[PDB]
């Protein structure tokens, strides 16, 4: 029985197998890797275990891990450890119950309101302020890379890895490959702000091989129907979307912008987070045969 | 991608009235309405498309309906030339061109022409690959876009198509750009007449001064 297991219980913490966590559900079978919810038995805390079965560039993953390890801030998804089980590598990291902002919009089939955007963007700007202060660049700012925990706090995840894809969020100086700095995230932030308000980035309906040429040499984008938005919102988007990087506003300056500075508390996101996670629960009841 | 289709779209179409870039090849209508500033223009020669009874140009025989004024070396005309004749103008002025795809291009064996085109779909615009047949010797492009590739080379080096014009072409060209009855002279001859007509047109009617030629 467990009499055999109890004899085996005379083992140290080093001897402990990967039973340290209890896998519960497959939250999303993402292409980067199957991602499972789990609970650490000893701490009772909920973590997310990203299985990396793919023989991807494990340097591309280790580079993502090493960037994650270098960050200690509640605005950035934390990393807890890794282990090998079966044939694949499993990566334990911070759990965000609601998911990415893109899925929140998708699940509710609903665009985010202004006040919801200002709260979500204020938290992310505090994250960008922390990273830029450390002379780091996220490099992949977008709605699908901004996770919300069950409480309602936005968190940056899935750092872009410096190469050696889709351009709609890229700054002009970064696609032209003329060299870029921290304020590159400010451009993608501005595009993300549009993506939150109207569901798609500007040039989304444009082919990538086309958009690569238009974005560097065209006026900074704006709202498709700019009569639907407040002056502070349009001005904030205008100040994020400045083609000259040296002229582009920094994350610190944007935090004092009227649109962000007056952002309401996390409590406003309460209703939409309940909406999104209810569509997730029903989505899991239909895939199971029973 | 990574083929001559990239070359076509790099230069693409830019509105002359407002400096707005579109990564769109030339084809189809070719009288282009700018979405940013509502300007009508020809995608080939960048001339204004004076549509109905508004043309300031003199001797407008075609003011009644949609028309535009195009130089002789605009794609608006050279699109009708054969692929072979265009290659002759290029060779006669010793300008190299592709007949095989560039080495980096790995054309999709099922796919055809990969030039990206905006096709009208319900409730918006959707970009799709051209996908027409890619003949051998056309450098991996379709017939329509391969000619356009050649015309860009001809426009790039400001080659004069009139160097290949026939007598009728010179008589057609003489009345269109010089507003005269081009009938021959008494005491003259058919060969000296061709060289005579060619000489004034080259000396008096310049090539398109607003065609995108990349400096
Ligand atoms: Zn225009
Ligand atoms: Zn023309
Ligand atoms: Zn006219
Ligand atoms: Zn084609």
């Amino acid at each position: 029985f467990r009499r055999q297991l109890k004899k085996l219980d005379e083992d140290s913490l080093t001897k402990q197998p990967e039973e340290v966590f209890d896998v519960l559900e497959k939250l999303g079978e993402g292409s980067y890797g199957s991602v499972y919810k789990a609970i650490h038995k000893e701490t009772g805390q909920i973590v997310a275990i990203r299985q990396v079965p793919v023989e991807s560039d494990l340097q591309e993953i280790i580079k993502e891990i090493s960037i994650m390890q270098q960050c200690d801030s509640p605005h950035v998804v934390k990393y807890y450890g890794s282990y090998f089980k079966n044939t694949d590598l499993w990566i334990v990291m911070e759990y965000c119950g609601a998911g990415s902002v893109s899925d929140i919009i998708r699940l509710r089939n609903k665009t985010l309101t202004e006040d919801e955007i200002a709260t979500i963007l204020q938290s992310t700007l505090k994250g960008l302020e922390y990273l830029h202060f450390m002379r780091k660049i996220h490099r992949d700012i977008k709605a699908g890379n901004i996770l919300l925990n069950t409480e309602g706090h936005a968190k940056l995840a899935d750092f872009g890895v410096a190469g050696q894809g889709t351009p709609f969020w890229m700054a002009p100086e970064v696609i032209q490959e003329i060299g870029y700095n921290c304020v590159a995230d400010i451009w993608s932030l501005g595009i993300t702000a549009i993506e939150m308000a109207e569901g798609k980035p500007p040039y989304a309906d444009i082919h990538p091989m086309r958009a690569i040429f238009m974005i560097p040499t065209n006026p900074p984008p704006t709202f498709r129907k700019p009569e639907l938005w407040s002056d502070n919102f349009t001005d904030f988007v205008k100040q994020c979307l400045v083609k000259s990087p040296e002229q582009r506003a920094t994350a610190t300056q944007l935090l004092q912008h009227p649109f962000v500075r007056s952002a309401k508390g996390v409590s406003i996101l309460r209703d939409l987070i309940n909406e999104a996670m209810d569509v997730k629960l029903k989505r899991q009841e239909s895939q199971q045969r029973e | 991608a990574q083929g001559l289709a990239m070359y076509l779209q790099e230069n693409g179409i830019d509105c002359p009235k407002c400096k707005f870039s579109y990564a769109l090849a030339r084809g189809g209508c070719m009288h282009f309405h700018c979405t940013q500033c509502r300007h009508q223009f020809c995608s080939g020669c960048y001339n204004a498309f004076y549509a109905k009874n508004k043309c300031p140009e003199p001797n407008c025989r075609v003011k009644k309906s949609l028309h535009g004024h195009h130089p002789r070396d605009c794609l608006f005309y050279l699109r009708d030339w054969t692929a072979l004749r265009l290659q002759k103008l290029l060779q006669d002025n010793n300008v190299m061109f592709n007949t095989e795809p560039p080495a980096g291009a790995r054309a999709v064996p099922g796919g055809g022409c990969r030039v990206i085109e905006q096709k009208e779909v319900p409730n918006g615009l959707r970009d799709e690959a051209c996908g027409k047949e890619t003949p051998a010797g056309y450098a991996g492009l379709c017939q329509a876009h391969y000619k356009e590739y050649l015309v860009s080379l001809i426009n790039a080096h400001s080659l004069d198509p009139a160097t290949l014009y026939e007598v009728e072409e010179l008589e057609t060209a003489t009345e269109r750009y010089l507003h005269v009855r081009p009938q021959p002279l008494a005491g003259e001859d058919p060969p000296a007449y061709q060289a005579r007509l060619l000489q004034k047109l080259t000396e008096e009617v310049p090539l398109g001064q607003s065609i995108p030629r990349r400096r």
